[PDB]
């Protein structure tokens, strides 16, 4: 969970 | 005064301890120093001094005298061996040990092994290490498994990396060869020496050191889809006197891949200097840099696994989800000193500073979603995170003997303290461009590229980490030999999110080794490390986690012939794992808590299973390095997680060195086997998880090498002979990643 934000 | 001495020829051991009858002296030595030496005959009336030298005759064993007592020692680099089995270690406790006298599991790819087989970066070096399991998140990003977990701790000459948030990759993947002696595996529960870290392993590479007389070498190599590569390696005395010696090293290679639109190219350099300031101290100053720049880099696997309506998506190898642009910049950058003394008593204490820079600069643009339409069309999402980290790290400790009850025994006592400081940059909130592209089928990565807007989100994170750690080896028999260690923690970081805070935790070393023979000895050892959860990890009163911490529980029995050219290791452990961070659906169903959404339960695990492995010499010149390994980890409901890394797997590598008149030529290969691994995913469209299942599969590689002129040398080498199609990844964000088909790389190699 790496605060990343893909499509979401 | 002058004693009067008789002592004939005996097992070494046993003259040591008759010495001191008479001579009236206290003797202290380490049994297993001596157990292979003997002792040579003395007879007359002699000094203790001078009877004591000639006792020891043909042994190089020193003597050091002080009070009323004696004490006897016996006593690394891996370059130009021969060899596939380390030396000494000194990775587990600073204390420098044989193979056998370490009550652990741990694993050693040599400087010759790289040598011989080609192996240019960390991602070839795991690619064949016994009980790894190498699987793929996207072209420039991979994972190492080890016992059900993913390995974060990655140490260079023992100081640990901070950057460790994958999300974010900046250069710990995919280090250059060309600047280390050889690249050790530590595994179980490494908090003694790592600190704060994780479980599954540790990855530590030892930096290359300037030798006392020249040598150097120039490599020069090529490989399939337009893969080129240079090496340069000098190293030598610079004064006359030689109280200085030097050793540079640049490397640059360029490639392509299988893969479509894709290249990516490498440039390192390193530098280090040792100075003698007096007989009994050296200065060490270094220097060293990679950079690692891709083009049409992907993300998130290489192709999604479902299409619009699910069903399933069929692509070649070669097809590469990435746009043109897309790039996952990575560089990392070292400047470094050391400070060694040798004290009076046979102690010796050693002061190492570091600095390091670990960035990322990465532009990314690929497919991801459930693709393609019926109409062949599809969607990009593209994103742009840049940052770096600069961390600061002092270590100190100091090693020697001690006496209790008429025995040697040694201790250490260490420590350290880290600050470091991460900025980033994330961009998400695009000036609306089209994503979109016409062609899924005929994709050759082409779309526009965007104007990145505004920052989205900032990081901005500050941690400071301190250490104090003590560790003995007592010597309590011949046979028997136990470990008692600790070391105590204050884990601090401060930033944007909300500060974490640990003082005062507490990791415990205890280890056990005893002696059958002068061949095999069985062990135990206990060990432990924790990690402090990330700020997003909180339960369902958003209260964060306690930090995820495990223990490693081994018994085994190891194996050594040849003094020290080959070792055999059986070993059973068994993990146990506390504040697991997982789902919990009862709450995400429904969230209750207004600020938070996503909630986390803190879970425990468990992993068991054994591990069979050998390296060194077989036969005169017939090295190995071979493994076998079984694992199951599961949850605490009784579920089976990692299912992706196997249950069993076997590797074996070996080379033969031929005699006669053809002892010029080298012939060697590879043979590696994994059990089946599965994924479960969701498939989004027709709304149910859904099974996928790799087989098992061989990998198969193969050497050979020939010494030319005397010094001009060249070799090929062929992976994946047998050209087999697999996967290297499944449920990672609903994509997949296909492995590497057939392979050649020819060299040459000339030494100055
Ligand atoms: C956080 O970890 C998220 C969600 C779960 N998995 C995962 C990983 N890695 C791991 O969980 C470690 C074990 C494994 O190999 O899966 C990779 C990570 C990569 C990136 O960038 C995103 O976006 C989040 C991914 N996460
Ligand atoms: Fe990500």
């Amino acid at each position: 969970x790496r605060x990343k934000k893909k499509t979401t | 005064q002058e004693v009067e001495f008789d002592i004939p020829p005996q097992a070494l051991g046993s003259a040591l301890q008759e010495f001191g009858r008479q001579a009236d002296i206290q003797v202290l030595y380490r049994p297993e120093e001596v157990r292979n030496k003997r002792s040579s005959a003395i007879k007359g009336k002699l000094e203790p001094n001078q009877a004591i030298t000639e006792l020891l005759r043909g042994t190089g064993a020193s003597v050091d005298f002080q009070g009323n007592a004696i004490t006897i020692s016996v006593a690394t680099i891996t370059e130009d061996s021969g060899s596939y089995t380390p030396g000494t270690i000194a990775t587990a406790t600073r204390l420098v040990l044989t193979p056998r006298e370490t009550p652990q599991s741990i694993t050693v790819v040599t400087r010759q092994n790289m040598d011989d087989f080609g192996l240019n970066n960390i991602d070839d070096v795991m690619r064949h290490t016994p009980g790894i399991t190498v699987s793929a998140y996207d072209t420039d990003r991979n994972n190492y498994y080890a016992r059900g977990f993913s390995i974060n701790n990655f140490q260079y000459d023992g100081i640990p990396s901070t950057a460790r948030n994958v999300g974010y990759s900046a250069g710990n993947t995919l280090s250059d060869m060309a600047i280390y002696d050889r690249v050790e595996v530590l595994k179980g529960a490494t908090g003694l020496l790592t600190g704060a870290g994780s479980l599954g392993a540790t990855i530590n590479l030892i930096r290359k050191k300037p030798t006392h007389e020249f040598k150097g070498h120039v490599e020069l190599g090529a490989g399939s889809w337009d893969n080129y590569r240079s090496e340069l390696d000098v190293s030598g005395p610079l004064t006359e006197s030689g109280n200085v010696r030097g050793r540079a090293v640049a490397a640059y290679q360029d490639k392509h891949s299988f893969m479509d639109h894709y290249e990516r190219k490498t440039s390192v350099y390193y530098g280090i200097l040792e100075f003698d300031l007096n007989p009994d101290t050296m200065l060490t100053v270094g220097a060293d840099y990679q950079d690692n720049d891709p083009k049409g880099s992907g993300w998130s696997g290489s192709f999604p696994l479902f299409d619009s309506q699910g069903n399933r998506n069929d692509v070649s190898r070669s097809f590469n989800n990435g746009a043109k642009w897309s790039s996952w910049e990575q560089y990392t950058r070292t400047v470094f000193a050391n400070l060694e003394h040798n004290f009076a008593n046979g102690w010796v204490g050693k002061v190492q500073l570091d600095h390091k820079i670990n960035g990322y600069h990465a532009p990314l643009g690929a497919i991801m979603g459930d693709w393609p339409a019926p109409d062949n069309s599809a969607k990009i999402v593209a994103q742009k995170y840049t940052g770096e980290t600069k961390s600061n790290s002092l270590d100190i400790y100091l090693t020697g003997p001690f006496q209790f009850l008429g025995r040697e025994h040694e201790l250490v006592v260490g420590t350290s303290a880290s600050f470091s400081h991460w900025e980033g940059k994330s961009y998400w909130n695009l000036r609306n461009y089209d994503n979109t592209t016409d062609d899924f089928i005929n994709w050759d990565g082409d779309i526009g590229k965007p104007d990145w807007g505004t920052p989205s989100q900032y990081i901005d994170d500050k941690t400071r980490q301190l250490g104090s750690y003590m560790t003995a080896r007592f010597n309590v028999t011949d046979d028997l030999n136990l470990f008692l260690g600790g070391r105590v923690v204050d884990y601090r970081v401060t930033g944007l999110n909300p500060t974490i805070r640990e003082s005062g935790r507490f990791i415990p070393y205890v280890g056990a080794v005893y002696d059958l023979n002068d061949t095999y000895s069985v062990y135990a050892s206990y060990t432990d490390i924790f990690m402090p959860q990330d700020s997003w990890y909180r339960d369902s009163s958003n209260k964060l986690l306690e930090p995820d911490e495990g223990q490693n529980y081994e018994i085994g029995i190891k194996g050594e012939y040849l003094d020290g050219r080959l070792n055999t290791s059986l070993a059973y452990f068994e993990i146990h794992e506390e504040n697991r961070a997982e789902e919990d659906a009862l709450y995400n169903s429904k969230p209750t808590n207004p600020a938070i959404t996503y909630a986390y339960k803190g879970i425990k695990a468990k992993t068991k299973g054994y591990e069979a492995e050998i390296s060194g010499e077989l036969a005169p010149g017939w090295q190995v390095q071979a493994g076998y390994t079984h694992k199951i980890i599961r949850d605490d409901s009784g579920k089976k997680v990692s299912t992706w890394e196997p249950q069993d797997q076997l590797s074996l590598y070996t080379s033969y060195k031929f005699k006669g008149a053809l002892d010029k030529l080298t012939v060697g290969g590879g043979a590696r086997w994994q059990g089946k691994s599965w994924q479960m995913v969701y498939n989004n469209p027709r709304s149910r998880w859904e099974k996928f299942s790799q087989e098992d599969y061989w990998l198969v590689d193969l050497m050979a090498r020939y010494q030319i002129t005397d010094k001009l040398s060249a070799s090929v080498n062929v992976n994946n002979v047998f050209d087999k199609t697999y996967y290297t990844n499944i449920g990672f964000y609903t994509s997949a990643s296909y492995g590497d088909p057939r392979n050649l790389m020819f060299s040459t190699r000339w030494d100055f």
